[PDB]
């Protein structure tokens, strides 16, 4: 029998709760086979492959799309070619909100420099004792989590300058 | 729990009388039946609070006759109404300020501990205490301070002098007492049994001490600076 | 509440038999009947305390063997005799008394805050403290500074050198250890977890202060008077 | 972008640590339009229609669905012409459960007799006045909670003898 759209929703404030243990993660610094065509993910992964490190997300919150004039003076988001407006946890089922969006950010060197092509974000990670960094490379973590979610992309690469900005806009469910 | 029973005359057959002992069994033998559920009520008697600390709406306990505190043994919490009852002779040495008492268990019910905290009205004047208690007897009360907001207590619109409590206080605004030039400061008092005192002043402005002593005549001593150039 | 019943035997026509039945089913449906008493019972134990404080009586619970205070981890007053409390691991550095243990439930049962009051009818002995507890772990004893009668504690009879708790007193009729020339004063000690000391005294005459130190591996200094022209 | 299989079963274990909040619901005693043919399930909806009562779950726990040989000698549940096995949480992963089994037997007159055709299980219910029990009529809820799973059945009837044995097994996304 199904899952209804709120059972989605308490999901998603589910998964938005666990924010404190939420981090980016990036890998495959490696070429693919072909670099212009990433292969699509496989969900049964547990980690990315060749993985750089974890990074704490900046940004974790519920969202839905936006609708004008009620949401102009709401959070909006452009992302993935649409607009978005964040929900917060108090404000879920009033709102409609099962989409979660995440985001970090990667300063300079804060990981070891090169390409990134694998993106994907944990919860529940937990470092080596008394490590406080936000930025770890995988032998600082202790305990990875769980990894909820992931992207096989084209290659980034990174330098002292550049602040890598990643991010996803998901469901719980995608094709309900 | 209800039995449905209907009142069997001569009219009714077998069947009707079966009928009604069939009611009578079934509401006597059905799953969680008024027997179990007593033996869990028993089971769950024997290990109850089975003493009021509270009154049945969970405010204080009231008292039987009394001359004395440590008339109340019996535990719980205790509160008092008029002056023209809260007179009694073994209360804390300070002015009417109106309490709870808290009686604190003990081995055996003639021994408690006592605990104190002030009512009413207003704000500033509380204190909290404590004491032991046994048959009669006792300790006396001990005083605890405590800092208000986390800060120093700040006394205005008062002489100085007039503080009978030991502690630390910022004070300014004081209407007498004070060395020359000196508005304020913070104030450490010392006072013993005896009535001998300990008066320190600080001046907040320079940091400069003014040091007075009370015997038992009743007068502080002129104010003892600290020394100077 | 009781039922009226006569056993039926084989010889019992059916008349009989529906008499019982009647008897039965009429005491079982009597306005207040034991159900309905049984119902009132549920609905108000549900609401009660359902595990010990104290005794039935109002008086402390008793204890299984305990090694350790961190040990008792129920919520509810124990009594902790003198020869008892000496043997306690995690006891408080005191000389030994009667105490009540006070336990305080926290989100946790492997967890703990826990009062001790001294039972003594002397003030000097009466003190009070506190600590919180997780597994075999805990803070410290936390000693808690009070005023017996609202005024500094007196202390006599002894060596002022031997005196350690920090605090403010009178001290008076001390045999040895005082400043030359004076004979009682105000005292303000201060001392830490090094034995590192301040004591500052005052000559109840005069006015005039003295300080001694004591570094952690020796005795006090002699005492070094205020400034004077 | 997408969820993973093993974040599937990190939230069945979340519900499953919830179970003891777990009722059955069951409701619309009167007539559908017709009777061989209900309205398919709104997951918009909150509470079920004409609500007969609610009872505790008597069973909540991980499944999945039976494998051979390996299942040959294990806990087996029979349920909706299939043969399902019991989960561990702290195996979920390890034998891919992402399944809940959900049930709970309404014992003859224990709710109002009489038909009913909604059956639904709510977590996270509160009953009102302190009332232990594990059965409760509309009038004894405070907090409803939420209802998470729902069918809308043909009707069917209770009486003194019959026990009414209701039950669900369901995953957090049934069909991405």
């Amino acid at each position: 029998a199904i899952a209804t759209y709120n059972s989605h929703v308490e999901l998603a404030k589910y998964l938005v709760s666990k924010a404190d243990s939420v981090y980016l993660t990036i890998g495959k610094s490696t070429p693919w086979s072909n670099e212009t065509n990433p292969p699509q993910p496989d969900e049964n992964a547990t980690v990315l492959q060749e993985v750089i490190g974890y990074k704490k997300a900046t940004k974790v919150t519920l969202v839905r799309p936006s609708k004008s004039p009620e949401d102009d003076n709401k959070n909006l988001i452009s992302y993935g070619n649409k607009s978005w407006v964040e929900v917060t946890p108090e404000n879920a089922k009033a709102e409609g909100a099962k989409w979660v969006y995440l985001e970090s950010s990667i300063v300079g060197d804060e990981l070891p420099l090169g390409t990134y092509r694998q993106v994907g974000f944990v919860m529940d990670l937990v470092a080596k004792s008394g490590i406080s960094k936000f930025n770890l490379v995988p032998s600082e973590v202790e305990s990875t989590g769980t990894l909820l979610f992931f992207d096989n992309k084209q290659f980034q690469n990174r330098s002292e300058q550049t602040t890598a900005k990643e991010r996803f806009i998901v469901e719980v469910d995608p094709n309900s | 729990m209800a039995l449905n029973f209907t009142t069997i005359t001569e009219n009714n057959v077998i069947r009707d009388l079966t009928t009604q002992v069939n009611n009578i069994g079934e509401e006597l033998t059905k799953e969680r039946n008024i027997f179990d559920i007593t033996d869990d009520l028993v089971y769950n008697f024997n290990k109850s609070q089975k003493i009021k600390l509270t009154d049945d709406k969970g405010l204080t306990k009231s008292y039987g006759n009394i001359t004395a505190l440590r008339d109340i043994k019996e535990p719980g919490y205790y509160y008092i109404g008029a002056r023209t009852l809260a007179t009694l002779l073994d209360r804390p040495d300070m002015e009417s300020l109106d309490v709870v008492l808290h009686v604190v268990p003990l081995d055996t019910s003639s021994k408690v501990v006592q605990h104190l905290y002030t009512l009413s009205t207003n704000n500033n004047q509380i204190k909290m205490l404590y004491r032991f208690v046994s048959g009669n007897s006792s300790s006396e009360w001990q005083f605890i301070q405590g800092l208000p907001s986390n800060k120093n207590a700040v006394i205005s619109g008062t002489n100085i002098l007039d503080i009978a409590s030991p502690g630390v206080y910022f004070v300014m605004g004081m209407t007498g007492g004070m060395p020359s030039g000196v508005s304020s400061g913070f104030l450490d008092l010392s006072v013993d049994a005896n009535d001998n005192r300990l008066a320190r002043l600080t001046d907040a402005e320079t940091g400069k001490e003014y040091t007075s002593i009370k015997k038992p005549t009743g007068t502080y001593t002129a104010w003892k600076k600290e020394f100077e150039p």
